[PDB]
């Protein structure tokens, strides 16, 4: 009834992620994104994928 | 004789002061010129993005769409993979990517 | 450099050093070798001196 499903998701999600997601850090500027310390840099190859 | 122009994609927010001097179209400076420790250093200069750029020593590459090992520009213009081999027209940036 | 008063929580110093290592070319090596000189990781060729 969409209550139990949301409750199950909120219970599982409290320990599902042990670290920061890599797709939510969109506040990076161009100089910090381009720098080699970024782990997302090696996964950006094509402009449409 | 008409000279063909080859197009390389790159992000819009690109530092324009790169193109005001003698630059490299790949987005990351590279080449044979830098050695002195071993033999397998050309690939580390041209493709290893763990360490910074050799010339502009504060970043890895200006564009990440034409500089990595299997990026868009490298999958399209590198002579090893031979995507444009059936083309009878010279590619003016074949020498920068191979 | 070593010798000063360290912070109370080791994870605070680890996080601070990891953030400091981002955005800098010269950095100590990742395992932090005890009884060593903390030499920065050598790179490939040199462009302009």
């Amino acid at each position: 009834t969409l209550d139990v499903q949301m409750g199950r998701f909120m219970e599982t999600w409290a320990d599902m992620m042990p670290h920061h997601p890599h797709w939510v850090n969109e506040h990076l500027t161009i100089l910090q994104f381009i720098a080699p310390s970024n782990p997302r840099l090696r996964f950006e190859l094509n402009p449409a994928f | 004789q008409a000279s063909v122009c080859e197009f390389v994609a790159m992000p819009v927010s690109t530092d324009l002061q790169y193109f005001r001097t003698a630059c490299n179209p790949r987005g990351r400076a590279s080449g044979m010129l830098y050695m002195g420790d071993r033999d397998a250093d050309i690939e580390a200069i041209m493709f290893d993005h763990t360490q910074s750029d050799v010339a502009y020593t504060d970043r890895a590459t200006l564009n990440p769409w034409a500089s990595q090992k299997h990026s868009y520009g490298d999958r399209l213009y590198n002579g090893t993979y031979n995507l444009t081999g059936a083309s009878p027209i010279y590619s003016p940036c074949f020498k920068f990517f191979t | 450099s070593r010798g000063g008063v360290p912070m109370l929580h080791d994870n605070v110093t680890e996080s601070l050093r990891r953030i400091t290592a981002s955005g800098g070319r010269l950095n100590p090596t990742e395992p932090l070798p005890i009884f060593g000189g903390l030499r920065p990781a050598t790179s490939a060729g040199i462009a302009r001196g």
